[PDB]
RNA sequence: CGAAGGAUUUGGUGGAU
């Protein structure tokens, strides 16, 4: 996150800095954050550990 | 005119339709909180579209 | 789709198996309404599909037949949800089946010199082994190939013992091929080498000598190959005959070889040394060949309705048989 | 558990479309339109015979008395056939279907859906409603001709169209309404017209 | 215990199948696609050379092959057997490309026109019984460009198209040509006259040729230039080769060749003035492996498959235009169908296992669904849509 | 049991070992299998064995 | 293998009909074999095979795959009349005397048709019949009374009486040819086999057994049991002079062969 | 797009992103806008490419600021997914730098490209 | 090399031991 962080806060940055009009509102850093958190949302719901899988052994039926 | 020709023409007005992939709908989980489910059809819809 | 079976589980469970002879068996729970399972294809709709599928009194078993020569059990295992089991069925399983050709076999051939098991081939492109005991045990050749649908029906085989475990000790002959396949009679599986007739005819005939180390074949287009079974690489070719090579054969000395073809005409070959003993020409194409190697005699089947024997060491005609009406499928030596 | 397979596909459709249906059963508005938004994803996922497609809608418009449900169950709707991808693909809808959209829908309903500029597409529904109203619907002609100028329907959407109303006019008596629907289409694309003329008298 | 809403719950319970049977269905479906592999066509009398082209007869059933064997070898294409109807050995004339010809108005007329890296180029007269009965040939070499020689260098790169003379009515064939510097030069079927040329600014790469309906027996032909790696013209024939449109491909970087399709073409020819179609698919290559895709009813592509990653070598539309193959001679088994509208590649062909080579040519049947592939080892592997 | 063409074969369904075989042929091919117990009756043409 | 997949002369030996497949399609040809028609009929499916071509005395009668019968007028060249059975399975064989069509299915059941009224007649099956790839009707008077079916055997059956009358042991591949010599004499030949047994419909006994340098793929018997010309499978003409007159298995006399200038 | 100044026309870009494909190939080039920021640093940058249709342009702004400093050439195309696609990768890139190398073998054509730009600005 | 993929591991059953 603070390699995509920083990546983005050079984005939101220029525009503050080398923007002629613009705008006080932050919609380009408030685009950015969407796309920072939707990148956290995906790389948090990233699970390291192998899922086990319903374990289903054909266990042995002998008859009656 | 020739059944061929109606057949290339009902191919012709055929258009395409966005498909449905595995990660369409992962996203959900992460709006589903709080959140009109009319809305959430809605937002079907538009992944769907 | 048309019922030729019906059945119900007498394990406590409202099922009903249900049979049509397009081979497909439905489970439904008749307490539900539902359908719990389809199982597809488990009997040839050709042959009838499922003749006959009944549930084993009060168990959860259900045996399955039909008209292509097999038979089945199927289990239902217990449910993975200790609560609504009723909802949550395990779809069933197979469990145990007994099989075997479903046309007549082309071929047979006798495994072992203990003579408990056999080799068969028939139209239905499957290669079986059958055991000659009380236990009945029949398994189907792997055609899972090595790499480095079923085959054509075989038109020619034959089994060597001497070389068995270590590499391929089968050579198979299939209609329409321009190659003969070889087998593992321990691996139960296709071998990994492929012999090819390198003349642009077909496999006619496919012999082995008794150590174990040489398959012949013989081709359409009168070409004698003959490779290694280790390596599976050609080490002689051979042309005399003109016309199809209908037998090879190789004494156990592994010294004289005797070929015979639909031109007619045995030749004679030195396998150590690769020269032409001798040629002897019959008045009728020959058919087939038989070599007994302790004997080292050789009996031929002519188109003249003929059994024609012939000694390989003095290369003349020692006996000849009359009295078949027809031309002779098949012939042996005792 | 499945996805990409399309064999395995098929084993879900019994278990979740027995849930759409229990869920278009109950009264509860929130239910019936968890049951579109099941229903929507399965038709574009899978393509599925119009049998089912036709079954569905009398499940949906069954139990449909919400507002809010009678908006989501009109989108659904459209994209199913929209789905339909065969011969019958946008043929009439049958009497009881016909007479049961048409009553929780009425025809101001959907010239409103039609209004909206954001409208999904839904050609092949209005083709297949259009057919409906001159086979069942006399009095509803006029409709027709306003419902083609709110959508533009696919060239061989519009040839049935002409077609099923040439016959209409040799076995229906002629009248202002379908003249105009006539001189509508001789307004736009006047060789396709006569070439349904030709080739039906 | 022993409209309605349960009508959901009863059709679920007669049927267990859900698929609807695409056999009644007539479009393709989307990701699956039916392919099943048939006999070979060069197997019969194999080809010492690379498959520089591949033709399909119009109406009959056979097959063009030529390459650098600089050999015309025509096969009986029956999908079982394949056997070589005829061939022609031409000596000094390296085949770079070659195609069957049949006049839009005299069907009885049929011919074939071979090139390569010469300075002119063979007409092949199959009229009457000169295909297989006749011992010996008609044949004619084109080798006069009437004072346009310095705008051409070679003939290696052409196209055969029809063209209407509007103030007669009359129809006859015309060949298109590769300049030097952004020329086409246009010719004479028959005749070899130089009727028209056209001029684009930078180095051509490729071209192709669209039919525009006018009315009842009256059709017009736009002819669509093309620059290597980015950018695209247009061209009006049929008043005598000037420009009509202007347009850039967006992302116009990559590109190798052009191609169009949904109609008629060299690919799908028609046999009367009736059948001609026009195109509504136009795909843009690329080296890169990108190809553009535009709906032709500044443009915006309607997708960018970028599946491939080389030499886009060949573009070619179905002969009814719902599919798309692209091909690359960079590589190995370098070969992609997409499906179209969809736009979406077929994920069960080809296959690893699926035997292409460094495929150099492609051509699809106009009928019957046959997918035949050439590659630089001389062989031409054949294939069977089962859809069609 | 199960019907070979002029012979039949019982198998035991813990194993599908075979455990009996018909002592001989029949004249004629068996149309019908009933099992009871030890005792299983097998028709042909117009005699039950 | 030749790309012909099916062909058959006429009775009187003058025109050939033969189809071919081009692409998917099999196209329907005939030519002069006395001396081009460049007319062909096509099969507008892939799916669509001919499975049997026998000529009407100018009209050709055509067994396919589907399960039924097209009457065609090559003149004309069109499809006059469509027999079509109410099964599905393949047609395997079809024979044809007068008005008299009989034919039979891969479910193995025979079926009659009239020419003239274009009706099925009758539909019967016999047991003892597991499979049929060969039909032929015998030449008793001008009415048929007896029907010649072979699978690997041969099997005579009397169309009244509906039931097997007869059995001769044939060969153990799939019988290809049953063709009628004589009276009495009906010549018999299978898939992959160079061996051809004459048997006698009232004895049952193999008079001989013509044997062939290699497999055959047609029969034509010329008068009488005069003589008989067999197409082998390496593509050479053997030609049988008096075949029905050491005794028991006869060969060949006559060889032909065709082989081009260059070799 | 006014900010953008120079802008190349039809012609020079296509010598340009001719000159881009070679240097990708040749592992010449960096590409992205803070690649091409670090080229810069260290004085390494032959010229820089940026493409004017970039969205807030903004954000590749910072570069002539830079370049002008350092008396390096710059020049602006018109396509973002062009310059990407000549670079060689799968996505638009907004900018990208030649890297200096007096041994390369398209040595000559970069610096004859550098000269142009050189006469653009 | 190559007809609708390849590499490893593993549960269960069957047959021998």
């Amino acid at each position: 996150i603070a390699r995509v962080l920083a990546a983005k806060a050079a984005v939101s940055l220029r525009y503050d800095a080398l923007a002629e009009d613009r705008d006080d509102s932050g919609d380009i850093g408030l685009e950015s954050r969407a796309k920072v958190e939707n990148r956290l949302s995906q790389l948090e719901g990233r699970d390291l550990r192998t899922t086990p899988k319903v374990v289903r052994e054909a266990k042995k039926v002998e008859m009656t | 005119e020739d059944e061929e020709d109606i057949a290339l023409e009902f191919i012709n007005g055929e258009k395409k339709d966005k498909l449905v992939n595995m990660n369409s709908f992962t996203s959900m989980f992460d709006n589903i909180q709080n959140v009109q489910m009319d809305t959430f059809f809605d937002r079907v819809m538009k992944v769907l579209t | 789709s048309r019922i030729s079976s019906l059945s119900f589980r007498t394990d406590g469970s409202s099922h009903l198996s249900v049979g049509t002879s397009s081979g497909d068996l439905i489970f439904y729970d008749l307490d539900r309404r539902s359908r719990i399972h389809v199982l597809k294809n488990i009997h040839r709709e050709s042959y009838g599909g499922v003749t006959q599928a009944t549930f084993l009194n009060g168990q959860p078993i259900i045996v399955t037949s039909g008209g292509d020569n097999s038979l089945k059990e199927y289990v239902f295992d217990p449910s993975l949800s200790q609560g609504s089991g009723d909802v949550v069925v395990q779809p069933p399983r197979y469990l145990r089946s007994r099989g075997g050709h479903s046309q007549p076999p082309s071929y047979i051939a006798f495994a072992d010199s203990q003579s408990h098991f056999m080799l068969s081939a028939s139209k239905d492109r499957s290669l079986w082994s059958f055991s000659l005991r009380k236990d009945a045990q029949s398994q189907e050749m792997s055609q899972r190939l090595h790499k480095k649908s079923k085959f054509p029906e075989i038109v020619a085989l034959a089994i060597e013992n001497a070389r068995i475990g270590e590499w391929e000790n089968i050579i198979t002959a299939h209609k329409d091929e321009k190659f003969a396949r070889t087998w593992d009679m321990r691996n139960k599986r296709v071998g990994r080498w492929t012999f090819d007739t390198t003349d642009d005819g077909f496999v006619k005939s496919v012999a082995m000598s008794q150590c174990g180390n040489f398959g012949f074949i013989g081709s359409s287009n009168g070409s004698i190959t003959i490779y290694n079974m280790q390596s599976g690489i050609l080490r002689k070719k051979y042309k005399l005959h003109k016309r199809a090579v209908t037998g090879i054969s190789l004494d156990g000395m592994n010294r004289k070889m005797v070929s015979c073809g639909l031109d007619g005409i045995v030749g004679f070959y030195d396998f150590n040394k690769s020269t032409l003993l001798g040629k002897l020409k019959l008045d009728a194409p020959i058919t087939a060949m038989v070599y007994h190697r302790s004997s080292d005699l050789f009996a031929l089947a002519l188109d003249d309705l003929s059994i024609v024997v012939i000694d390989a060491v003095t290369q003349r005609v020692v006996r000849q048989l009359w009295g078949h009406s027809n031309r002779i499928t098949a012939f042996d030596f005792s | 558990f499945n996805s990409n397979n399309d064999e395995k596909l098929n084993q879900l459709v019994p278990i979740l479309l027995e849930i759409s249906a229990k869920l278009l059963a109950s009264k509860s508005k929130d239910c019936q339109i968890a049951a579109h938004t099941i229903l929507v994803v399965f038709a574009t996922a899978l393509p599925l015979k119009k049998t089912i497609i036709l079954a569905a809608m009398e499940t949906i418009l069954s139990n449909l008395d919400a507002k809010e449900a009678k908006h989501s169950a009109l989108l659904t709707i459209c994209k199913l056939f929209q789905t339909l991808k065969g011969q019958g693909n946008v043929d009439q809808l049958p009497s009881k279907i016909f007479k049961l959209f048409d009553s929780k829908f009425d025809t101001v309903s959907i010239l409103t859906f039609l209004d909206k500029e954001d409208k999904p597409v839904c050609d092949k529904f209005i083709t297949s409603y259009t057919r409906s109203i001159a086979r069942y619907d006399r009095s509803k002609l006029n409709i027709i001709l306003s419902l083609l100028k709110k959508i533009r329907l696919e060239r061989y959407e519009v040839r049935l169209i002409i077609t099923d109303l040439i016959y209409l006019s040799e076995i229906l008596e002629d009248k202002s309404q379908l003249v105009e629907l006539f001189e509508y289409f001789i307004s736009i694309n006047e060789d396709l017209v006569l070439k349904c003329l030709k080739s039906l008298g | 215990d022993e409209g309605d809403i349960n009508a959901l719950t009863k059709i679920l319970s007669t049927t267990y199948n859900y698929k609807d049977t695409l056999s009644n269905s007539k479009l393709l479906p989307p990701k699956k696609l039916d392919i099943v592999r048939l006999k070979d066509a060069n197997a019969s009398h194999p080809s010492h050379s690379a498959i520089q082209s591949l033709s399909f007869h119009p109406s009959k059933p056979l097959l063009l092959t030529g390459g650098y064997d600089k050999t015309l070898r025509i096969y009986h294409i029956d999908g079982k057997t394949n056997h070589l109807v005829t061939s022609l050995h031409l000596v000094g004339s390296p085949i770079q490309t070659c195609t069957f010809y049949t006049s839009l108005s005299n069907q009885n007329q049929q011919n074939i026109f071979t090139a390569g890296r010469r300075r002119y180029m063979h007409s092949w007269d199959l009229s009457l019984e000169n295909l297989t009965h006749s011992q010996t040939a008609k044949i004619e070499k084109f080798s006069r460009l009437y004072g346009h020689e310095s705008t051409q260098r070679s003939f290696e790169n052409f196209k055969v198209a029809h063209l209407q003379n509007s103030q007669t009515n009359s129809v006859h064939g015309i060949v298109l040509l590769q300049g030097n510097n952004g020329w086409i030069n246009i010719l004479h079927s028959t005749s070899g006259l130089w009727l028209m040329g056209c001029k684009i600014e930078g180095v051509i790469t490729d071209f192709c040729i669209d039919y525009q309906p006018i009315s009842r027996g009256k059709f017009r032909t736009i002819l669509i230039a093309v620059n290597a790696y980015g950018e695209v013209w247009e061209f009006d024939l049929n008043k005598n080769g000037h420009v009509i449109r202007r347009w850039k491909d967006q992302g116009g970087v990559g590109i190798t060749k052009i191609q169009v399709g949904g109609g008629t073409t060299t690919t799908c020819p028609a046999l009367q003035i009736s059948k001609i179609k026009q195109n509504r698919w136009l795909a843009v290559g690329s080296e890169s492996g990108f190809v553009n895709l535009y709906d032709r009813n500044t443009p915006t592509p309607v997708a960018a498959l970028d599946q491939l990653t080389t030499t886009i070598s060949n573009l070619q539309f179905s002969p009814d235009g719902q599919i798309l193959c692209m091909a690359s001679r960079a590589v190995k088994d370098a070969l992609r169908l997409v499906h179209l509208p969809s736009c979406s590649v077929f994920s069960n062909w080809p296959t690893s296992g699926t035997p292409l080579g460094k495929v150099t040519s492609v051509a699809f049947s106009p009928s019957g669904g046959l997918l035949a592939v050439g590659n630089e080892q001389g062989k031409v592997r054949l294939w069977k849509l089962n859809h069609y | 049991v199960t019907c070979v063409g002029k012979t039949f074969q019982i198998y035991d369904a813990n194993t599908l070992h075979l455990l009996f075989v018909s002592e001989k042929e029949t004249p004629s091919s068996i149309v019908a299998l009933s099992a009871h117990f030890h005792y299983v009756y097998a028709a042909y043409e117009n005699k039950v064995g | 293998d030749s790309p012909v997949l099916q062909s058959a002369y006429d009775p009187s030996g003058q025109y050939l009909c033969y189809v071919t497949v081009a692409l998917d399609k099999q196209r329907v040809g005939v030519q002069p074999t006395q001396r081009w028609n460049e007319n062909f009929l096509y099969l507008e499916d892939s799916k669509l095979k001919v499975t049997c071509l026998k000529w009407v005395n100018v009209a050709i009668i055509l067994g396919m795959n589907n399960g039924e019968i097209w009457l065609y007028s090559v003149l004309a060249n069109e499809v006059t009349y469509k027999f079509t059975t109410g099964n599905s399975y393949e047609i395997k064989d079809i024979d044809l005397m007068g008005n008299q069509l009989w034919c039979i299915d891969s479910s193995d059941a025979f079926y009659q048709f009239d020419l003239l009224q274009f009706k099925l007649l009758q539909h019967f099956r016999i047991n003892n019949c597991v499979q049929l790839n060969k039909l032929t009707i015998v030449p008793a008077g001008d009415s048929v009374a007896q029907l010649l079916v072979a699978s690997h055997s041969i099997s005579l059956i009397d169309i009244e009486e509906k039931k097997v009358v007869m059995t001769f042991p044939g060969h153990v591949s799939p019988v290809s040819t049953l063709q009628v010599i004589t009276n009495e004499f009906f010549i018999s030949g299978a898939e992959g086999d160079r061996f051809l047994n004459v048997y006698d419909i009232h004895s049952g006994m193999t008079k001989c057994v013509l044997v062939a340098e290699s497999d055959i793929k047609e029969l034509s018997h010329s008068g009488q049991a005069d003589s008989i010309a067999v197409t082998t499978e390496d593509g050479s003409l053997e030609i049988f002079v008096d075949p029905l007159v050491g005794n028991k298995s006869k060969k060949s006399s006559k060889k032909i062969q065709i082989v081009s200038k260059d070799g | 797009n006014p900010k953008a100044f120079p802008l190349a026309d039809a012609a020079l870009t296509q010598q340009i992103l001719d000159v881009v494909q070679q240097a990708a190939n040749l592992r010449q080039l960096k590409k992205g806008a803070n690649e091409a920021t670090k080229t810069l640093n260290r004085g390494i940058s032959e010229f820089i490419i940026m493409a004017a249709d970039c969205e807030p342009i903004e954000i590749l702004l910072h570069l002539p600021l830079l370049c002008e400093d350092k008396n390096v050439p710059y020049v602006f195309v018109p396509s973002r997914v062009a310059l990407g696609r000549a670079c060689g990768v799968s996505r638009p890139v907004i900018a990208a730098s030649i890297t200096t190398n007096d041994a390369s073998a398209i040595k000559t054509q970069i610096y004859a490209v550098k000269d142009k730009i050189e006469t653009l600005l």
